[PDB]
């Protein structure tokens, strides 16, 4: 004989919807730390060693960017994390699509 | 056999709901009676697919 | 409070494997090995009461209803038969939505199933069904394998990629490689999932088949615990295809434990493998000791799956 | 605001009383009830003495109305005896006897007031209108007899499917293509408007015209998109622009996506032109093309059929549900409150309000912070300005967490501004003085911390009886408030729930390990007592948090129970097994149905026993014989006697109590046997009884009588309870591990700061989203105030710099979005170092902070047993 | 001074054509398919999502500008 029974059932489903969205974001970050370890910066350094030398970029310039310069390695780790998190975003979305 | 909504098509319009022609006791019975005469593998006839489950003496309950 | 507590439900039972095992029996056994031992062995099957008839005409199709249409449509697309005939056939039965929503749902289904069909049609060749008679551990296996092309086994189902579908193709590929049948075996599923097993010699084919038949008589004796999904999820994280060896690292073991509980415990979107009538009767709550026993037994049978998969 | 003396309060017109948590506001109503009965207080007294049946008390909870009825019944009996004895041992009754002129006549009035307490009126809001509208029928225009409907969800989905049949099916395929994108069907359309259907219909910002149909809005936006489609076709193939380093030559891929999207019509989704539009191009940096700005015209206003379909559905479905209930004759709880509001708002409602003033020439409303726009307008239309009738409104604006139920704090804010009288009670009797100063200091950091000027925070003071309350753990006394701060910079919610539930469960077993040896004691003066698992309470916001603390606490071997669990009995495994039993007893001859029942966990038969049963057909025939005898008792008696004989013969009742955790299993079996006996008397058909059980197993009924009962001995087990169900209780030791967590409501719903009217916006414009998030934040602040005041001696709460921000940026933390984070940081976003410094600043002698460190030693000790 | 920054920017614009977005996709398709990233998911990021391409070409612009800056430092 509860008057608010209908409002109490809608509020109980609202929390289960919030933790289903939170569990989908945590699964996205779990695959984010894995794929980050799959593409270390030396893979992109090797990709630069190939195509950049024909345009006039010396091998020491690419070595000084990746190995020497710290800010480039910092921005690359943030870019790799953003690329992975976006790919993991679409991967989780495709997996979530029925 | 997809028997859900009201019994007839006239009953659907009596409730001011748009007339469909399916999911009714008349649609289901005709779907079940058509399956008794004709196998479901033949095809559609009135745009009602025959219901193959009872072709036999058990169709007397229909 | 002087009564005795309930003893563990699992008990060893004697069993003698006959000399003739139909292939349909092994296929139904390895689908749900825990469920098998209840029905196959002990003749115990819990009947789920028929679900309440929906009180309204379906607005959207879901569950087994849309799975049958996806299976009826996929078979018609690979044969290149007119899909509008099947559309008028389903709309005549009223199983689809009414009016335009029946057209919108049908075209977005025909758009997804056509992508899966174009991959099946490319490698498909006309073939005939063959019959199999084999001797493994002195046991005769009889059955039929439908649509065997000279290239190998070709199967297509409209569902998500699962280890239960890979195990189903695995037993079907081993029985194919044991009698002649030089060639591969392929299975196609929704969302690009694929199971492809390279050809093997009759030596190795009868070896892994002997391990599967030995698991059958083992399943008939005791309720062998193998979870195809959860046990496969723990095995996928640990096993590495490059080095062909499972990782003993503890950090990857804790991740595999989280992935194992993720496959066991289901969410609102997708129901989990852990919750079910057959698994609830054995244990009301899952203990770490039995979780290890499931891991060890799944590490045994389900290992050649990920080993030869490509 | 002024302090309140219960005997010095004049009762005339409208009076407002605010009572802080723990002030015993229920004790104040009894004092004013005895004051209204005897007509005491002189110039502040009611003009005439009154009868118990003429006093109206409104309390929203039914359980509180029965407790207040017995509380007043006992206070009338104590004062009556005190009048005959002329002396009393209590201060309140002593001050009452001082104001009493003639004690003999007053004792006769209390005797007549004691005999009438059976018809004494204490009602809920929904129990009031039901009795009032049935009192005078003609003014309300309602049938004399009406049956209350418990669940309106069935008629809501029925009417929602009726709207989706008439307003969708006839639509053409091109229009139906757009409706399918917003929602799949009426099931998803209902979930959107379901919060809007309950309660009073709010006001929509910028409502569409009443004559606009679906095809009108469809052809209008299609023409709006078709113009941009034509213009981009003709002007494609020319690149002239100011080149910036932000942009690059890869825009050609985005340009080609515009050419592919234009060629197809009926697609309501838009390809991304944002980079190509003029305002965003100005943000990146000018071509100044006419159709370049025409894209801005398209992107400025949102293109959807959503707002139109929802508006038509909200009005029509509400009419269909109300018409269907009027056909059946059933009335809902919300419909009765709308009936009295529609009755008083009618022209003939003026005579209706005159009979209420004569019936109850006074009113006292408990829990006034909980209220609706329908409720207040009813109390206002009656008691606002009347010469002889007063009004008493009691409630704490900081105590209203019920906005999910439809409670509006702005309704109280509108009510508070209209009443000139204000009275507050300054004596907090519930907790220790250390907790009073800790709560006052925490809310005194900022000014208007609750974010609403109309709700002030005022300091309270501990009484003289509680000044000796102390809590000792391992020698020297422990401070009243302890905040547990996690270590590290960024912390995820999953990592926050995990670690804190392990630290909280670790500190609970440490209180239990020191409680069994007598080291940890709850001390009042020189008296003390060990700390039982009973007084330890864990307060979580949701059910998913209760199970996460439950698994972490049970892993340490501390038995705990969820008091607020709403899970139905039919969801448990035994309820499904109860179906396989009654179905097998129905057909004992069937071999598959009988073997399925004996293989259930309730029968307790081992797999070896089932194997030996299949090997011998004679033993199977004997089981068929006993199951036939069970079917005979089933037919001659019922469900309950047969299950009693089945449990007695199989001895499963004793075997379940021997199995660990089996007593919880047995409590569900007996409760189902009670419900099956309830539904067994109504339906004589035995197969219809099995169909009734199977129907309830598929879909849980959720009814309160169908809710799982509490297990026995749980009084000695750690109590986990929700913040909402814990309001008004007493919890000596409280834990708030997850209090730092928060959720953001994406929908836009709010109340205007001026008109104080509920306003929903079907448009996503961020304005209404910001005003909606501010109301959620203020509600979370009130959720924290109640959870902090539940404690008596000590309370502990977890704090971590959790970050829900995308990418885990290191600039700032989102803790300011949380309720407790806004009060420590003064509403200013900071870093993890700033959060730690603000924690170390305010802690003196009461608040004390310790780092959160995970550790494990031993789960617990048995305490053995007694037999 | 002003010419050195112009030669560095001109050199970075020439390297931008040398490293297209599909060059990173080829490396992301080969290596990341082992970790469970489907071909459709990698294709959606490098093509469908616009915000990804905007930040992708922005960092590529940042990479070829920083490498060219070190190249002029070597010169």
């Amino acid at each position: 004989m509860n008057a608010y029974y209908i409002q109490d059932r809608l509020e109980a489903q609202s929390w289960a919807r919030h933790y289903q969205q939170l569990a989908r974001e945590e699964k996205e970050a779990e695959l984010a730390d894995d794929m980050e370890k799959g593409i270390p910066q030396h893979l992109f350094e090797s990709l630069c060693i190939d195509h950049l030398q024909r345009h006039g970029a010396s091998k020491k310039s690419i070595t000084r960017a990746f190995d020497d310069d710290v800010e480039f390695q910092e921005r690359m780790a943030e870019h790799i994390r953003y690329m992975v998190e976006t790919i993991a975003h679409h991967q989780v979305d495709i997996d979530s699509e029925v | 056999s997809g028997i859900r909504w009201g019994i007839d098509d006239d009953n659907v319009r009596e409730l001011e709901l748009p007339a469909t022609g399916q999911h009714t006791w008349r649609f289901g019975l005709t779907r079940m009676l058509l399956g008794y005469a004709m196998e479901s593998a033949q095809g559609e006839w009135q745009s009602v697919l025959p219901y193959d489950e009872s072709s036999g003496l058990i169709a007397e309950l229909v | 409070q002087a009564g005795k507590a309930h003893s563990e439900f699992v008990q060893p039972l004697p069993f003698t494997l006959p000399e003739t095992v139909p292939l349909e029996t092994l296929q139904r056994f390895w689908a749900h090995p825990v469920r098998a031992f209840f029905q196959m062995r002990l003749q115990v099957n819990f009947r789920t009461e028929d679900s309440e008839i929906p009180d309204t005409e379906p607005f959207i199709l879901e569950g087994l209803s849309r799975y049958q249409i996806n299976q009826q449509l996929l078979n018609a697309l690979v044969e290149q038969d007119d899909a509008e005939r099947l559309f008028r056939r389903f709309r005549a039965a009223g199983d689809l939505p009414y009016g335009a929503f029946g057209e919108i749902f049908w075209e977005t289904q025909c758009q997804e199933m056509q992508q899966l069909a174009d991959r099946v049609i490319a490698c498909r060749q006309p073939g005939q069904s063959m019959e199999i008679d084999l001797a493994c551990n002195g046991v005769q296996i009889t059955g039929w394998l439908p649509q065997v092309q000279p290239d190998g086994l070709l199967r297509w189902r409209p569902s998500l990629l699962s280890v239960a579908q890979g195990m189903q193709l695995w037993l079907e590929h081993l029985v194919y490689c044991a009698s002649g049948g030089n060639g591969e075996s392929r299975l196609f599923l929704r969302k690009d999932g694929e199971w492809r097993f390279p050809p093997l010699a009759a030596e190795q084919a009868l070896h892994y088949l002997s391990q599967l038949i030995e698991g059958y008589r083992e399943g008939m004796s005791a309720p062998l615990l193998v979870l195809p999904e959860s046990g496969g999820a723990w095995l996928k994280t640990c096993y590495d295809a490059q080095n062909d060896a499972m990782l003993d690292d503890d950090s990857t073991l804790q991740k595999a434990r989280t992935k194992f509980l993720q496959a066991y415990e289901g969410n609102m979107m997708v129901r989990g493998e852990g919750d079910d009538i057959w698994y609830q009767r054995l244990w009301r709550q899952l203990t770490p000791e039995t979780m290890e026993a499931i891991v060890e037994q799944s590490q045994r049978f389900l290992l050649p799956l990920f080993r030869f998969n490509q | 605001a002024e302090t309140l003396d219960p005997l010095r309060l004049p009762l005339q017109g409208e009076r407002l009383i605010e009572a802080s948590a723990g002030t015993g506001k229920t004790f104040t109503i009894a004092a004013l009830y005895l004051r209204l009965l005897l007509g005491l207080g002189g110039s502040a007294a009611f003009p005439r003495p009154l009868t118990v049946e003429e006093l109206l008390v409104v309390t929203f909870t039914e359980a509180a109305t029965a407790e207040l009825r017995g509380r007043i019944r006992s206070n009338i009996h104590e004062l009556r005896i005190a009048c005959l004895r002329e002396t009393t041992d209590n201060p309140l009754y002593e001050r009452l006897l001082e104001e009493i002129d003639d004690k003999a006549q007053a004792a006769q009035w209390l005797l007549l007031a004691e005999r009438q307490m059976d018809e004494a009126a204490v009602f809920t809001i929904h129990g009031f209108c039901q009795r009032m509208l049935n009192l005078n029928a003609f003014e309300s225009g309602m049938l004399f007899e009406q049956q209350l409907i418990e669940d309106e969800s069935l008629l809501r989905y029925q009417a929602c499917a009726d709207f989706w049949r008439r307003h969708c099916y006839p639509l053409p395929r091109e229009i139906a293509q757009v409706v399918f994108e917003t929602w799949k069907g009426p099931q998803a359309l209902l979930r959107d408007i379901n919060r809007y259907l309950q309660g009073e219909a709010p006001v929509i910002k910028a409502p569409p015209p009443d004559d606009e149909t679906l095809a009108s809005r469809h052809a209008q936006i299609v023409a709006r998109i078709d113009t941009v489609k034509q213009q981009w076709r003709d002007a494609v193939g020319e690149l002239d622009a100011l080149i910036e380093s932000s942009g690059i030559d890869r825009r050609k891929f985005n340009r080609s996506n515009q050419a592919k999207w234009i060629d197809k019509i009926s697609a309501w989704a838009e390809e991304e032109t944002n980079s190509y539009q003029l305002p965003e191009s100005l943000e990146k940096f000018t071509p100044r093309h006419p159709l370049f700005e025409a894209i801005d015209q398209l992107l400025a206003e949102p293109l959807s059929i959503r707002d139109l379909v929802i508006t038509r559905a909200l009005a029509e479905i509400r009419e269909t549900v109300a018409r269907e209930k009027r056909r059946r004759g059933e009335l809902g709880f919300d419909d009765m409150l709308s009936r009295l509001d529609s009755a008083l708002r009618s022209e003939s409602g003026e005579v209706l309000a005159a009979a209420i003033r004569t019936r109850f020439p006074v009113a006292m409303i408990d829990e006034f912070q909980d209220t609706d726009p329908q409720q207040y307008r009813i109390f206002r239309r009656i008691w606002h300005h009347q010469p002889e009738t007063a009004l008493l409104l009691i409630g704490d604006p900081k105590q209203a967490i019920y906005a999910f139920r439809g409670a509006d704090i702005f309704t109280y804010m509108k009510a508070r501004s209209e009443v000139h009288a204000h009275y507050t009670l300054d004596t907090n009797w519930r907790s220790a003085p250390g907790m009073v100063n800790s709560v006052n200091k925490l809310f005194s950091q900022t000014d208007d911390a609750f974010m609403f000027r109309e709700i002030p925070f005022i300091p309270v003071k501990s009484a003289g009886k509680n000044q000796a309350l102390r809590f000792v753990f391992k020698g020297e006394t422990q401070p009243a408030m302890k905040m547990w701060l996690m270590e590290g910079e960024s912390c995820g919610v999953g990592d926050y729930q995990s670690t804190m539930a392990q630290v909280c469960a670790a500190q609970i077993r440490d209180w239990l390990q020191a409680g069994q040896r007598g080291e940890a004691l709850l001390m009042n003066g020189d008296d003390a007592r060990p700390v039982r698992a009973s007084d330890i309470s864990v307060l979580v916001r949701s059910r998913q948090e209760a199970a996460q603390v439950r698994d972490a606490l049970t892993l340490l071997e501390i038995p705990s129970v969820y008091l607020s669990n709403r899970d139905s009995v039919f969801e448990t495994l035994e309820a499904q097994e109860m179906l396989w039993l009654l179905q097998a007893v129905m057909t004992p001859e069937r071999e598959n149905t009988l073997r399925s029942a004996l293989a259930t966990s309730m029968m307790g038969l081992n797999a070896l026993d089932i194997e030996t049963l299949n090997n011998d057909e004679h033993a199977w025939d004997v089981v068929v014989e006993e199951f036939d005898g069970y079917r005979q008792i089933w037919r001659k008696r019922g469900v309950m006697p047969m299950l009693r004989a089945l449990m007695s013969a199989r001895n499963i009742a004793e075997n379940l109590l021997a199995t660990a955790g089996g007593e919880r299993r047995l409590t569900d079996i007996l409760h189902i046997s009670e419900l099956l006996q309830e539904a067994g008397t109504q339906l004589e058909s035995e197969h219809a009884l099995v169909r009734w059980l199977s129907q309830h197993i598929l879909e849980p009924d959720s009814n309160a009588s169908s809710q799982q009962m509490r297990l026995e001995s749980d009084k000695h087990l750690v109590q986990i309870v929700t913040i909402h169900k814990s309001k008004g209780l007493e919890y000596p030791l409280v834990w708030l591990p997850f209090i730092t967590n928060f959720r953001v409501q994406e929908q836009a719903f709010y109340h205007d700061r001026h008109s104080f009217e509920a306003v929903l916006d079907l448009n996503a414009a961020p304005e209404s989203v910001d005003l909606a998030e501010a109301e959620r934040l203020a509600e979370d602040l009130r959720l924290l105030y109640v959870a902090l005041t539940r404690s008596v001696w000590h309370c502990s709460l977890g704090v971590a710099p959790l970050v829900r921000r995308r990418g885990d940026k290191k600039g700032d933390t989102d803790v300011h979005q949380s309720a407790l984070g806004r009060l420590l940081q003064k509403g200013e976003p900071q870093d993890a170092a700033g959060l730690r410094t603000c924690i170390e600043a305010l802690c003196d002698d009461d608040i004390a902070w310790q780092t959160a460190q995970t550790g494990d030693n031993q789960p617990w000790q048995v305490n053995d047993v007694s037999t």
